[PDB]
């Protein structure tokens, strides 16, 4: 009996602590997920603007071969 | 021993806070500057308001709260208002920027900036604590700081606190005082990142709130200060237990035992009597019958719901004031020869009763009528997944064009993530059918 | 919390110029820079719209812009021409003469690095900007074409703030310049992809109210401008004042705009200067209220912002709002629930009780668009004017593709106007 009364409450502390570590490591994962998301999505953005400035320089070099 | 720490975040949160530690002060004598003469011993104590209030030396008695929002003018108001000496200022707690009506922002972008700096300020309650019972958690649904930063935070309270008592008081949204087309959204993904790591949440619907402050205390056009009046009472009345001692107290966390019997299945109805204006309640005394009838009326519950369509789980009813067992035992008979209360067949059907002798306040200035008695009904029916239901049914309208799910996907977020938040609320509309069926 | 205004050309200042000494008497600032006023709630968020400086003066935070340094002379003389930063004033010599291809590549990209530095100083000392409010035209060349290069360049640098736009859009009915329909597409083509929310300033709307509304046989400029300062009090009142609803420039968009591109909307405003909330709230969703020559029952909402101004019952107006949307529920589609916010001010504009503002996501945008469309095809079938553009360095294939995205975005509003919940 006294082994399985150890044995219930270690039980116990290993459901709790496993608990605690998924729920820290998807936290971290979604953390991490976002993260990436967020900044490729601002350097797309970025990319996108700064074609258009190559576009514009093109365009005024382009004039300058005219003239 | 046995403190309760109380966490409001964004603006819901933190106005209804406002509400709820302003009743406190008035129902246990403490001044807006934290002085409270009748209570002797100075710096400390182990009377029962000292769940809720620590104390300094010079004989404040300062809420064990915490208050968080990623802007600063509602706090702010905290800040320079009337209780502003309750308060240490590291308890009130701002960010310069808010969550912009996005779970996604509330959550990751502005929220992941705060959060360290929250929980430390959390900790240091904690640390003033000899046997923390838990924490109770204000939030709306709807804001992007109440739905987002809220998750984060009982996210990282699972992990810093283990498995320590987390209730929430949930604002769930209405349309007459909503203020982002996306609240839906916001619902549903707080719901899903949040239903793991709370123990025990009070929805608190803002459409029955406005319906009950126009149609029982004829409010033209209820405004947050005529609403969170009433939800403090009611909020009130569920910490009584928490705050107040007594011979006939029964500890909400008993309450919880028979409120809950799954885990997911942890919503309980709350429903209040009486609400009723001064000039109704003058020469109009509401008897132990009258305020129990009222609990089984849906009008006064505080989400719209019809639990006559639905099945019991537990029906535990809390009275304040002047109450005995008598007269409530012969209330709750009178109300079982005449109501549609159907229990599930695994469940028993007895009514579980606790009653603190201390009445009711009102703050000076506000609607409800001082009475002599009050009680909260809180019942675990089936009925309250129509709330999910509905809330469901408009995140499915808009999710379906994908309408302004590019905001929370500028963010950082994924559209797995709206779809898993839907899969797990409709496995809990599931849930609350399939406990409803009966046994083989 | 901190906008930072930017006006572009001779539009832009002009209407620009309006709107700081409309708002300026709303918040009690006289010329000088000094409050004058009597109410508390004059100066809570005055901080969204003004610095602050030495001697309790208020500077709006305001950029001024222009090839040409006429107009900047005129502004300078205007009666809160004197509130204005001087080192805030930015002027070229040169003028764009209505192109756009000017203003966007060649004299605008001359002299847009030091409307930058300014942009900058003013950002900098910002306790936590929100993001940009632009005046201009996109008939013109500077407003248009620099107006919309400098979007993209505060883009650039400012990528997560809010871009906001309020764009006067060209009618014959009002100018003869034969090439604004190039310019216009030119500049949709640009605040498409760059701009976050645009208010669509529609001179043909404008000039309508004039003439058959408010019966002025001959329309000036300023009789437009009384239109388009009015609607922008209105709709920036959210912003300026202590209130629950799109408070800030992000909740604003993020409760209009549900995809990314439909960010286009319709202004409107009651009265129109032959008053009850009923009579209110009918005529703020009439067709004869729009900004923007555009019928609503030829399209649906896809959201709705309503700001009410003036002492008046909140019960009242909630239930003319819940009526409005009751009998007119097929022009707002199903699968956006709740999609119409309502915010009350107890602060009524200047000379008025009570006004309405109105702020309408509606798929009827489009025929603001496929009539641009119409003239722009009108010409670009003949390569009508093209050298000059061609001249500054552009090719057709810029031309085409600001045409095809603009027809796209008529083609998305379509789309959206036709789907349906089940
Ligand atoms: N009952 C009640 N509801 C409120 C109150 N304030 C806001 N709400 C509701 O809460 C929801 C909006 O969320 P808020 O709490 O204002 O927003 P927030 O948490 O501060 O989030 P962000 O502003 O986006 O950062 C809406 O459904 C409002 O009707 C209040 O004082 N009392
Ligand atoms: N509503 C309005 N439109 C204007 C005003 N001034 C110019 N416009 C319009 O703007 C277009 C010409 O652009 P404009 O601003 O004058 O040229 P810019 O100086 O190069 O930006 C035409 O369609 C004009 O009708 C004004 O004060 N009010
Ligand atoms: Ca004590
Ligand atoms: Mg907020
Ligand atoms: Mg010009
Ligand atoms: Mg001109």
């Amino acid at each position: 009996k006294r082994e399985h009364e150890r044995e219930v409450i270690q039980k116990a502390i290993e459901e709790n602590n496993n608990f605690i570590k998924m729920a820290k490591e998807k936290l971290a994962q979604k953390m991490e997920s976002n993260k990436e998301n967020r900044e490729a999505h601002l350097a797309a953005m970025l990319e996108r603007l700064q074609e258009k400035d190559k576009h514009a320089e093109e365009v005024r070099k382009n004039k300058e071969l005219k003239e | 021993m046995r403190e309760c720490i109380s966490i409001h975040v964004g603006q819901a949160g933190v106005q209804i806070g406002n509400a709820c530690w302003e009743l406190y002060c008035l129902e246990h004598g403490i001044q807006p500057d934290g002085q409270m003469p009748s209570d002797k011993t100075i710096g400390g104590g182990d009377d029962s308001f000292n769940t809720f209030f620590s104390e300094t030396g010079a004989g404040k008695h300062v809420p064990r709260a915490v208050f968080v929002d990623l802007e600063p003018t509602v706090i702010d108001e905290v800040r320079t208002g009337t209780y502003r000496q309750l308060f240490h200022p590291e308890q009130l707690i701002t960010g310069k920027e808010d969550a912009a009506n996005n779970y996604a922002r509330g959550h990751y972008t502005i929220g992941k900036e705060i959060i360290d700096l929250v929980l430390d300020r959390i900790r240091k309650l904690a640390d003033q604590c000899t046997g923390l019972q838990g924490f109770l958690v204000f939030h709306s649904f709807g804001g992007g700081t109440g739905s987002g930063f809220t998750s984060l935070l009982m996210e990282r309270l699972s992990v810093d606190y283990g498995k320590k008592s987390k209730l929430e008081f949930s604002i769930y949204p209405a349309p007459q005082v909503s203020t982002a087309v996306v609240e839906p959204y916001n619902s549903i993904l707080t719901t899903h990142t949040t239903l793991e790591h709370s123990d025990c949440a009070f929805m608190v619907d803002n459409e029955a709130i406005y319906d009950i402050c126009r149609r029982n205390l004829d409010i033209e056009r209820p405004t947050y200060t005529n609403l969170n009046r009433l939800i403090s009472q009611i909020v009130s009345s569920i910490t009584a237990s928490l705050r107040f001692d007594g011979a006939l107290n029964v500890d909400l966390t008993e309450f919880q035992t028979n409120l809950v019997p799954y885990p997911r299945i942890h919503f309980p109805l709350a429903t209040y009597a009486p609400v009723i204006s001064a000039e109704k309640a003058y020469h109009e005394q509401l008897s132990v019958a009258e305020i129990t009838n009222a609990c089984f009326e849906p009008a006064n519950q505080m989400v719209k719901c019809d639990p006559r369509h639905g099945k019991y789980m537990a029906c535990c009813l809390l009275y304040r004031g002047d109450v005995v067992p008598k007269d409530v035992n012969a209330a709750i008979a009178t109300i079982k020869t005449k109501r549609s209360i159907q229990f599930v067949d695994w469940c028993p059907t007895g009514f579980k009763v606790g009653i603190n002798y201390q009445p009711p306040t009102v703050v000076p200035g506000g609607d409800l009528a001082k009475v002599q008695r009050a009680v909260c009904m809180l019942s675990n029916t089936t009925a309250i997944a129509e709330a999910w239901a509905r809330l469901d049914h408009k995140f499915d309208l808009m999710y379906a064009k994908r309408a302004f799910v590019h905001w929370y996907v500028g963010e950082g977020m994924e559209e797995g993530e709206f779809s898993e938040a839907r899969e797990d609320m409709a496995a809990l509309e599931k849930d609350y059918e399939e406990v409803g069926v009966d046994s083989v | 919390r901190e906008i930072v205004h930017i006006q572009a050309g001779q539009c832009g200042n002009q209407i620009g110029a309006k709107f700081w000494e409309v708002i300026s008497d709303e918040h009690g600032i006289d010329p000088t820079g000094s409050y004058h006023g009597d109410s508390d709630l004059q100066l809570e968020r005055i901080n969204v719209y003004y610095n602050e400086a030495t001697g309790n003066k208020y500077v709006p935070r305001a950029i001024l812009v222009d090839l040409e340094p006429g107009t900047m002379d005129s502004v300078r003389s205007g009666p809160f021409g004197q509130i204005f930063r001087p080192d805030n004033f930015v002027f070229g010599q040169s003028g764009a003469g209505n192109n756009w291809a000017k203003g966007h590549y060649t004299e605008g990209a001359e002299l847009v690095d030091s409307v930058l530095d300014v942009v900058r100083k003013e950002s900098e000392s910002c306790d936590c900007l929100q993001g940009f409010q632009l005046t201009h035209s996109l008939g013109g060349g500077t407003g248009s074409g620099m107006g919309t290069l400098l979007i993209s360049k505060i883009r650039e640098e400012y990528p997560d703030r809010i871009m906001n736009t309020f764009s006067v859009m060209p009618s014959p009915k009002v100018s003869d310049t034969v090439v604004e329909p190039y310019n216009a597409t030119l500049s949709v083509h640009q605040l498409v992809e760059n701009t976050d929310e645009t208010y669509c300033i529609d001179n043909e709307a404008l000039y309508d109210i004039c003439f058959r509304t408010l019966k002025l046989t001959t329309p000036t400029y300023g009789d437009l401008n009384h239109l388009v300062s009015a609607t922008m009090s209105g709709v920036t009142t959210c912003l300026r004042f202590p209130g629950q609803l799109n408070a800030d420039l992000r909740k604003l968009a993020v409760n209009m705009v549900p995809f990314p591109r439909l960010h286009f909307f319709m202004p409107g405003f009651a009265p129109l200067t032959s008053l009850t909330v009923p009579e209110l709230t009918q005529q703020m969703f009439d067709s004869k209220n729009m900004m923007a020559a555009c019928d609503p029952r030829h399209g649906r909402y896809l959201t709705v912002a309503a700001i009410f101004r003036g002492r008046m019952s909140m019960k009242e107006v909630d239930e003319q709002m819940l009526n409005v949307q009751n009998k007119n529920s097929s022009y707002f589609v199903e699968w956006i629930p709740n999609n119409v916010k309502t915010a009350v001010c107890d602060i009524p504009p200047r000379g008025l009780k009570m006004s309405a503002t109105f702020i309408g996501n509606s798929t009827a945008i489009q025929e603001l668009f496929k009539r641009i469309s119409e003239q722009f095809t009108a010409m670009f079938r003949r390569k009508a004017f093209l050298h000059w553009y061609t001249g500054e360095g552009m090719d057709e294939m810029e031309f085409t593709e600001a045409e095809s995205n603009m027809n796209d975005l008529v083609s998305e509003y379509q789309q959206y106007q036709d789907a349906t919940a089940d």
